[PDB]
């Protein structure tokens, strides 16, 4: 069971900025991870999987990085629907693991 | 239970796994991880059968360079000449049996991963063309010292010509594929010139079979017909989803270079024999 | 398009036992797995396990060893999972997700809402 470390618990930003959310691993993951957007009421979508590759349809804004333990989810460019909770998720080690979620409201 | 992975139709492929139209199911998913990909060669897939080919044909080739290299200095009359002119030869194909089955393995890493490696295997299909070349170049020309080393030093500037044009960037330009495919051009068709002066300063009848160069030409109608068999991909072509994990193209290609390093090697001891055994004179009968 | 619709509200008393639905369209249902997800209300998600419709297989989560039991309809392509024997703690969204090559889910379900209350 690894457990999945999420950063920070909430931060906020305004339009046009950049935010970072990072992710420790408490093992090795191999680059098996996803990085996933949920708004209010509705269901995650996912945004980023195998640590960097940015998923069909998804904002150029967002990017993945990382490796090993630590990883990092970049948003450029803030916009006004990028608001809601993130989630990282391993899927190397049953049972798969969530991180804790990081809440972004913008201003 | 670590690194699970299921296969995958044509169609959820990114764009850097789609290759082959006509490979319709079965595929190995994106996997960022070196473990995963070297466990995958004992599972099932696309490329599962062009892993084990030269991955055999590495394992054949250099069991035959390491024993060759142990023959005793006394079968050879030159035996430092002619064993560094063998290993040139044998080095040339294990590197490029090596590269091959590894980019194989690792195709589904990542898209850089993917793209590294197959610059590699690029530069094995060039390295194995020249080692080819070394030891027939040397067998056929070992009474005539200029154009040996003419020859050789044609063979050798295009070589690394094309391992150099095929490994560094901002050449992946569309306008400079083309000298792309004219280096890799003037290094397979180099060897048409010295068969013909081969041909040319001995007797065509006895090149034809003692001269061994039926082999050769055995050998480069294999080739071709394996980059042919490649270019069109069939048999999947015709029947498209039914060769999926055996028989596809790259399949029999990989095949095809195996069996045609193998009859080089067969040809070039003959031409060693017959070379050892007669021949060598030049002006003088008594 | 891939979509997945999952059936609508429950509202059970403890003890009971109810199941969802998944209703996958627009791919060949047996292509990929398919995982659930709890999300108990105001909390992060919580893999409860996979089922690999090919083989009819499945792995759980050990903190829903018991509770969770998935099952599948090949012919309709709709995926179900059950949960038995609901305590409060069971209250929450549960979603079904379908994976592609490795277990990362590009397609959810709406969710539905399991509550349970006594009345
Ligand atoms: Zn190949």
């Amino acid at each position: 069971d690894i457990q999945m470390t999420q950063s920070p618990a909430s931060l906020s930003a305004s339009v046009g900025e950049t935010v970072t959310i990072t992710c420790r691993a408490s093992g090795n993951i191999h680059n098996f991870l996803a990085w996933y957007q949920q708004k209010q009421g509705k269901s995650p979508q996912v945004l980023v999987y195998n640590a960097k590759t940015l998923a069909d349809g998804v904002p150029s804004r967002f990017s993945g990085s990382g490796s090993g333990t630590q990883y990092s989810l970049k948003i450029n460019s803030l916009q006004p629907e990028d608001f809601g909770s993130y989630y990282c998720q391993q899927f190397w080690s049953t049972p798969y693991t969530f991180g804790g979620g990081t809440k972004l409201e913008i201003n | 239970s670590e690194g699970r992975w299921r296969v995958i139709p044509y169609d959820v492929l990114p764009d850097w796994l789609k290759d082959n139209d006509y490979l319709l199911h079965g595929h190995r998913p994106p996997m960022p991880s070196f473990r995963a990909c070297f466990k995958s060669i004992f599972r099932i897939h696309t490329e599962t059968g062009n892993i084990w080919t030269h991955l055999l044909g590495f394992v054949l080739f250099l069991f035959l360079g390491i024993l060759t290299m142990l023959r005793p200095n006394m079968y050879f009359m030159a035996p430092l000449q002619e064993k560094v002119v063998f290993g040139m030869f044998f080095l040339g194909a294990v590197l490029c049996l090596s590269f091959s089955w590894l980019f194989h393995t690792v195709y589904c890493h990542s898209e850089k991963v993917s793209r590294t490696f197959s610059k590699l295997d690029y530069s094995g299909i060039a390295l194995l063309i020249m080692g080819s070349f070394v030891p027939w170049l040397y067998y056929s020309f070992y009474c005539s010292p200029q154009p040996r080393l003419i020859y050789l030093s044609i063979v050798c500037v295009l070589g690394i010509s094309a391992i150099i044009v095929a490994q560094w960037d901002r050449f992946a330009t569309p306008k400079h594929r083309q000298t792309r495919a004219g280096v890799f051009l003037g290094l397979g068709l180099s060897g048409v010139v010295p068969t013909m002066h081969f041909t040319i300063a001995e007797g065509f009848v006895k090149a034809t079979t003692v001269g061994q160069m039926g082999w050769f030409f055995l050998m480069a109608v294999m080739y071709i017909t394996g980059a042919g068999l490649y270019a069109a991909r069939i048999p999947e072509r015709f029947f498209p989803g039914k060769f999926d994990i055996w028989f596809q193209s790259h399949q029999i290609f990989h095949v095809l270079v195996v069996a045609a390093a193998f009859v080089h090697f067969y040809g070039v001891s003959n031409l060693q024999e017959f070379r050892y055994g007669l021949e060598g004179g030049c002006t003088d009968d008594t | 398009e891939v979509l997945l619709q999952q059936s609508g509200p429950e509202l059970v008393k403890p003890g009971a036992s109810v199941r969802i639905t998944c209703k996958a369209s627009g791919y060949t249902f047996t292509d990929f797995n398919m995982d659930w997800v709890k999300q108990s209300p105001g909390k992060s998600l919580e893999w409860i396990g996979d089922f690999n419709p090919n083989s009819g297989g499945s792995i759980y989560n050990q903190k829903f060893k018991d509770k969770a039991t998935f099952t599948v309809d090949k012919s309709s392509s709709t995926a179900y999972m059950e949960l038995r024997s609901l305590t409060f703690e069971d209250t929450a969204v549960y979603y079904c997700a379908r994976e592609t090559g490795t277990a990362w889910f590009a397609y959810w379900g709406q969710g539905t809402l399991v509550t349970v209350s006594a009345a």
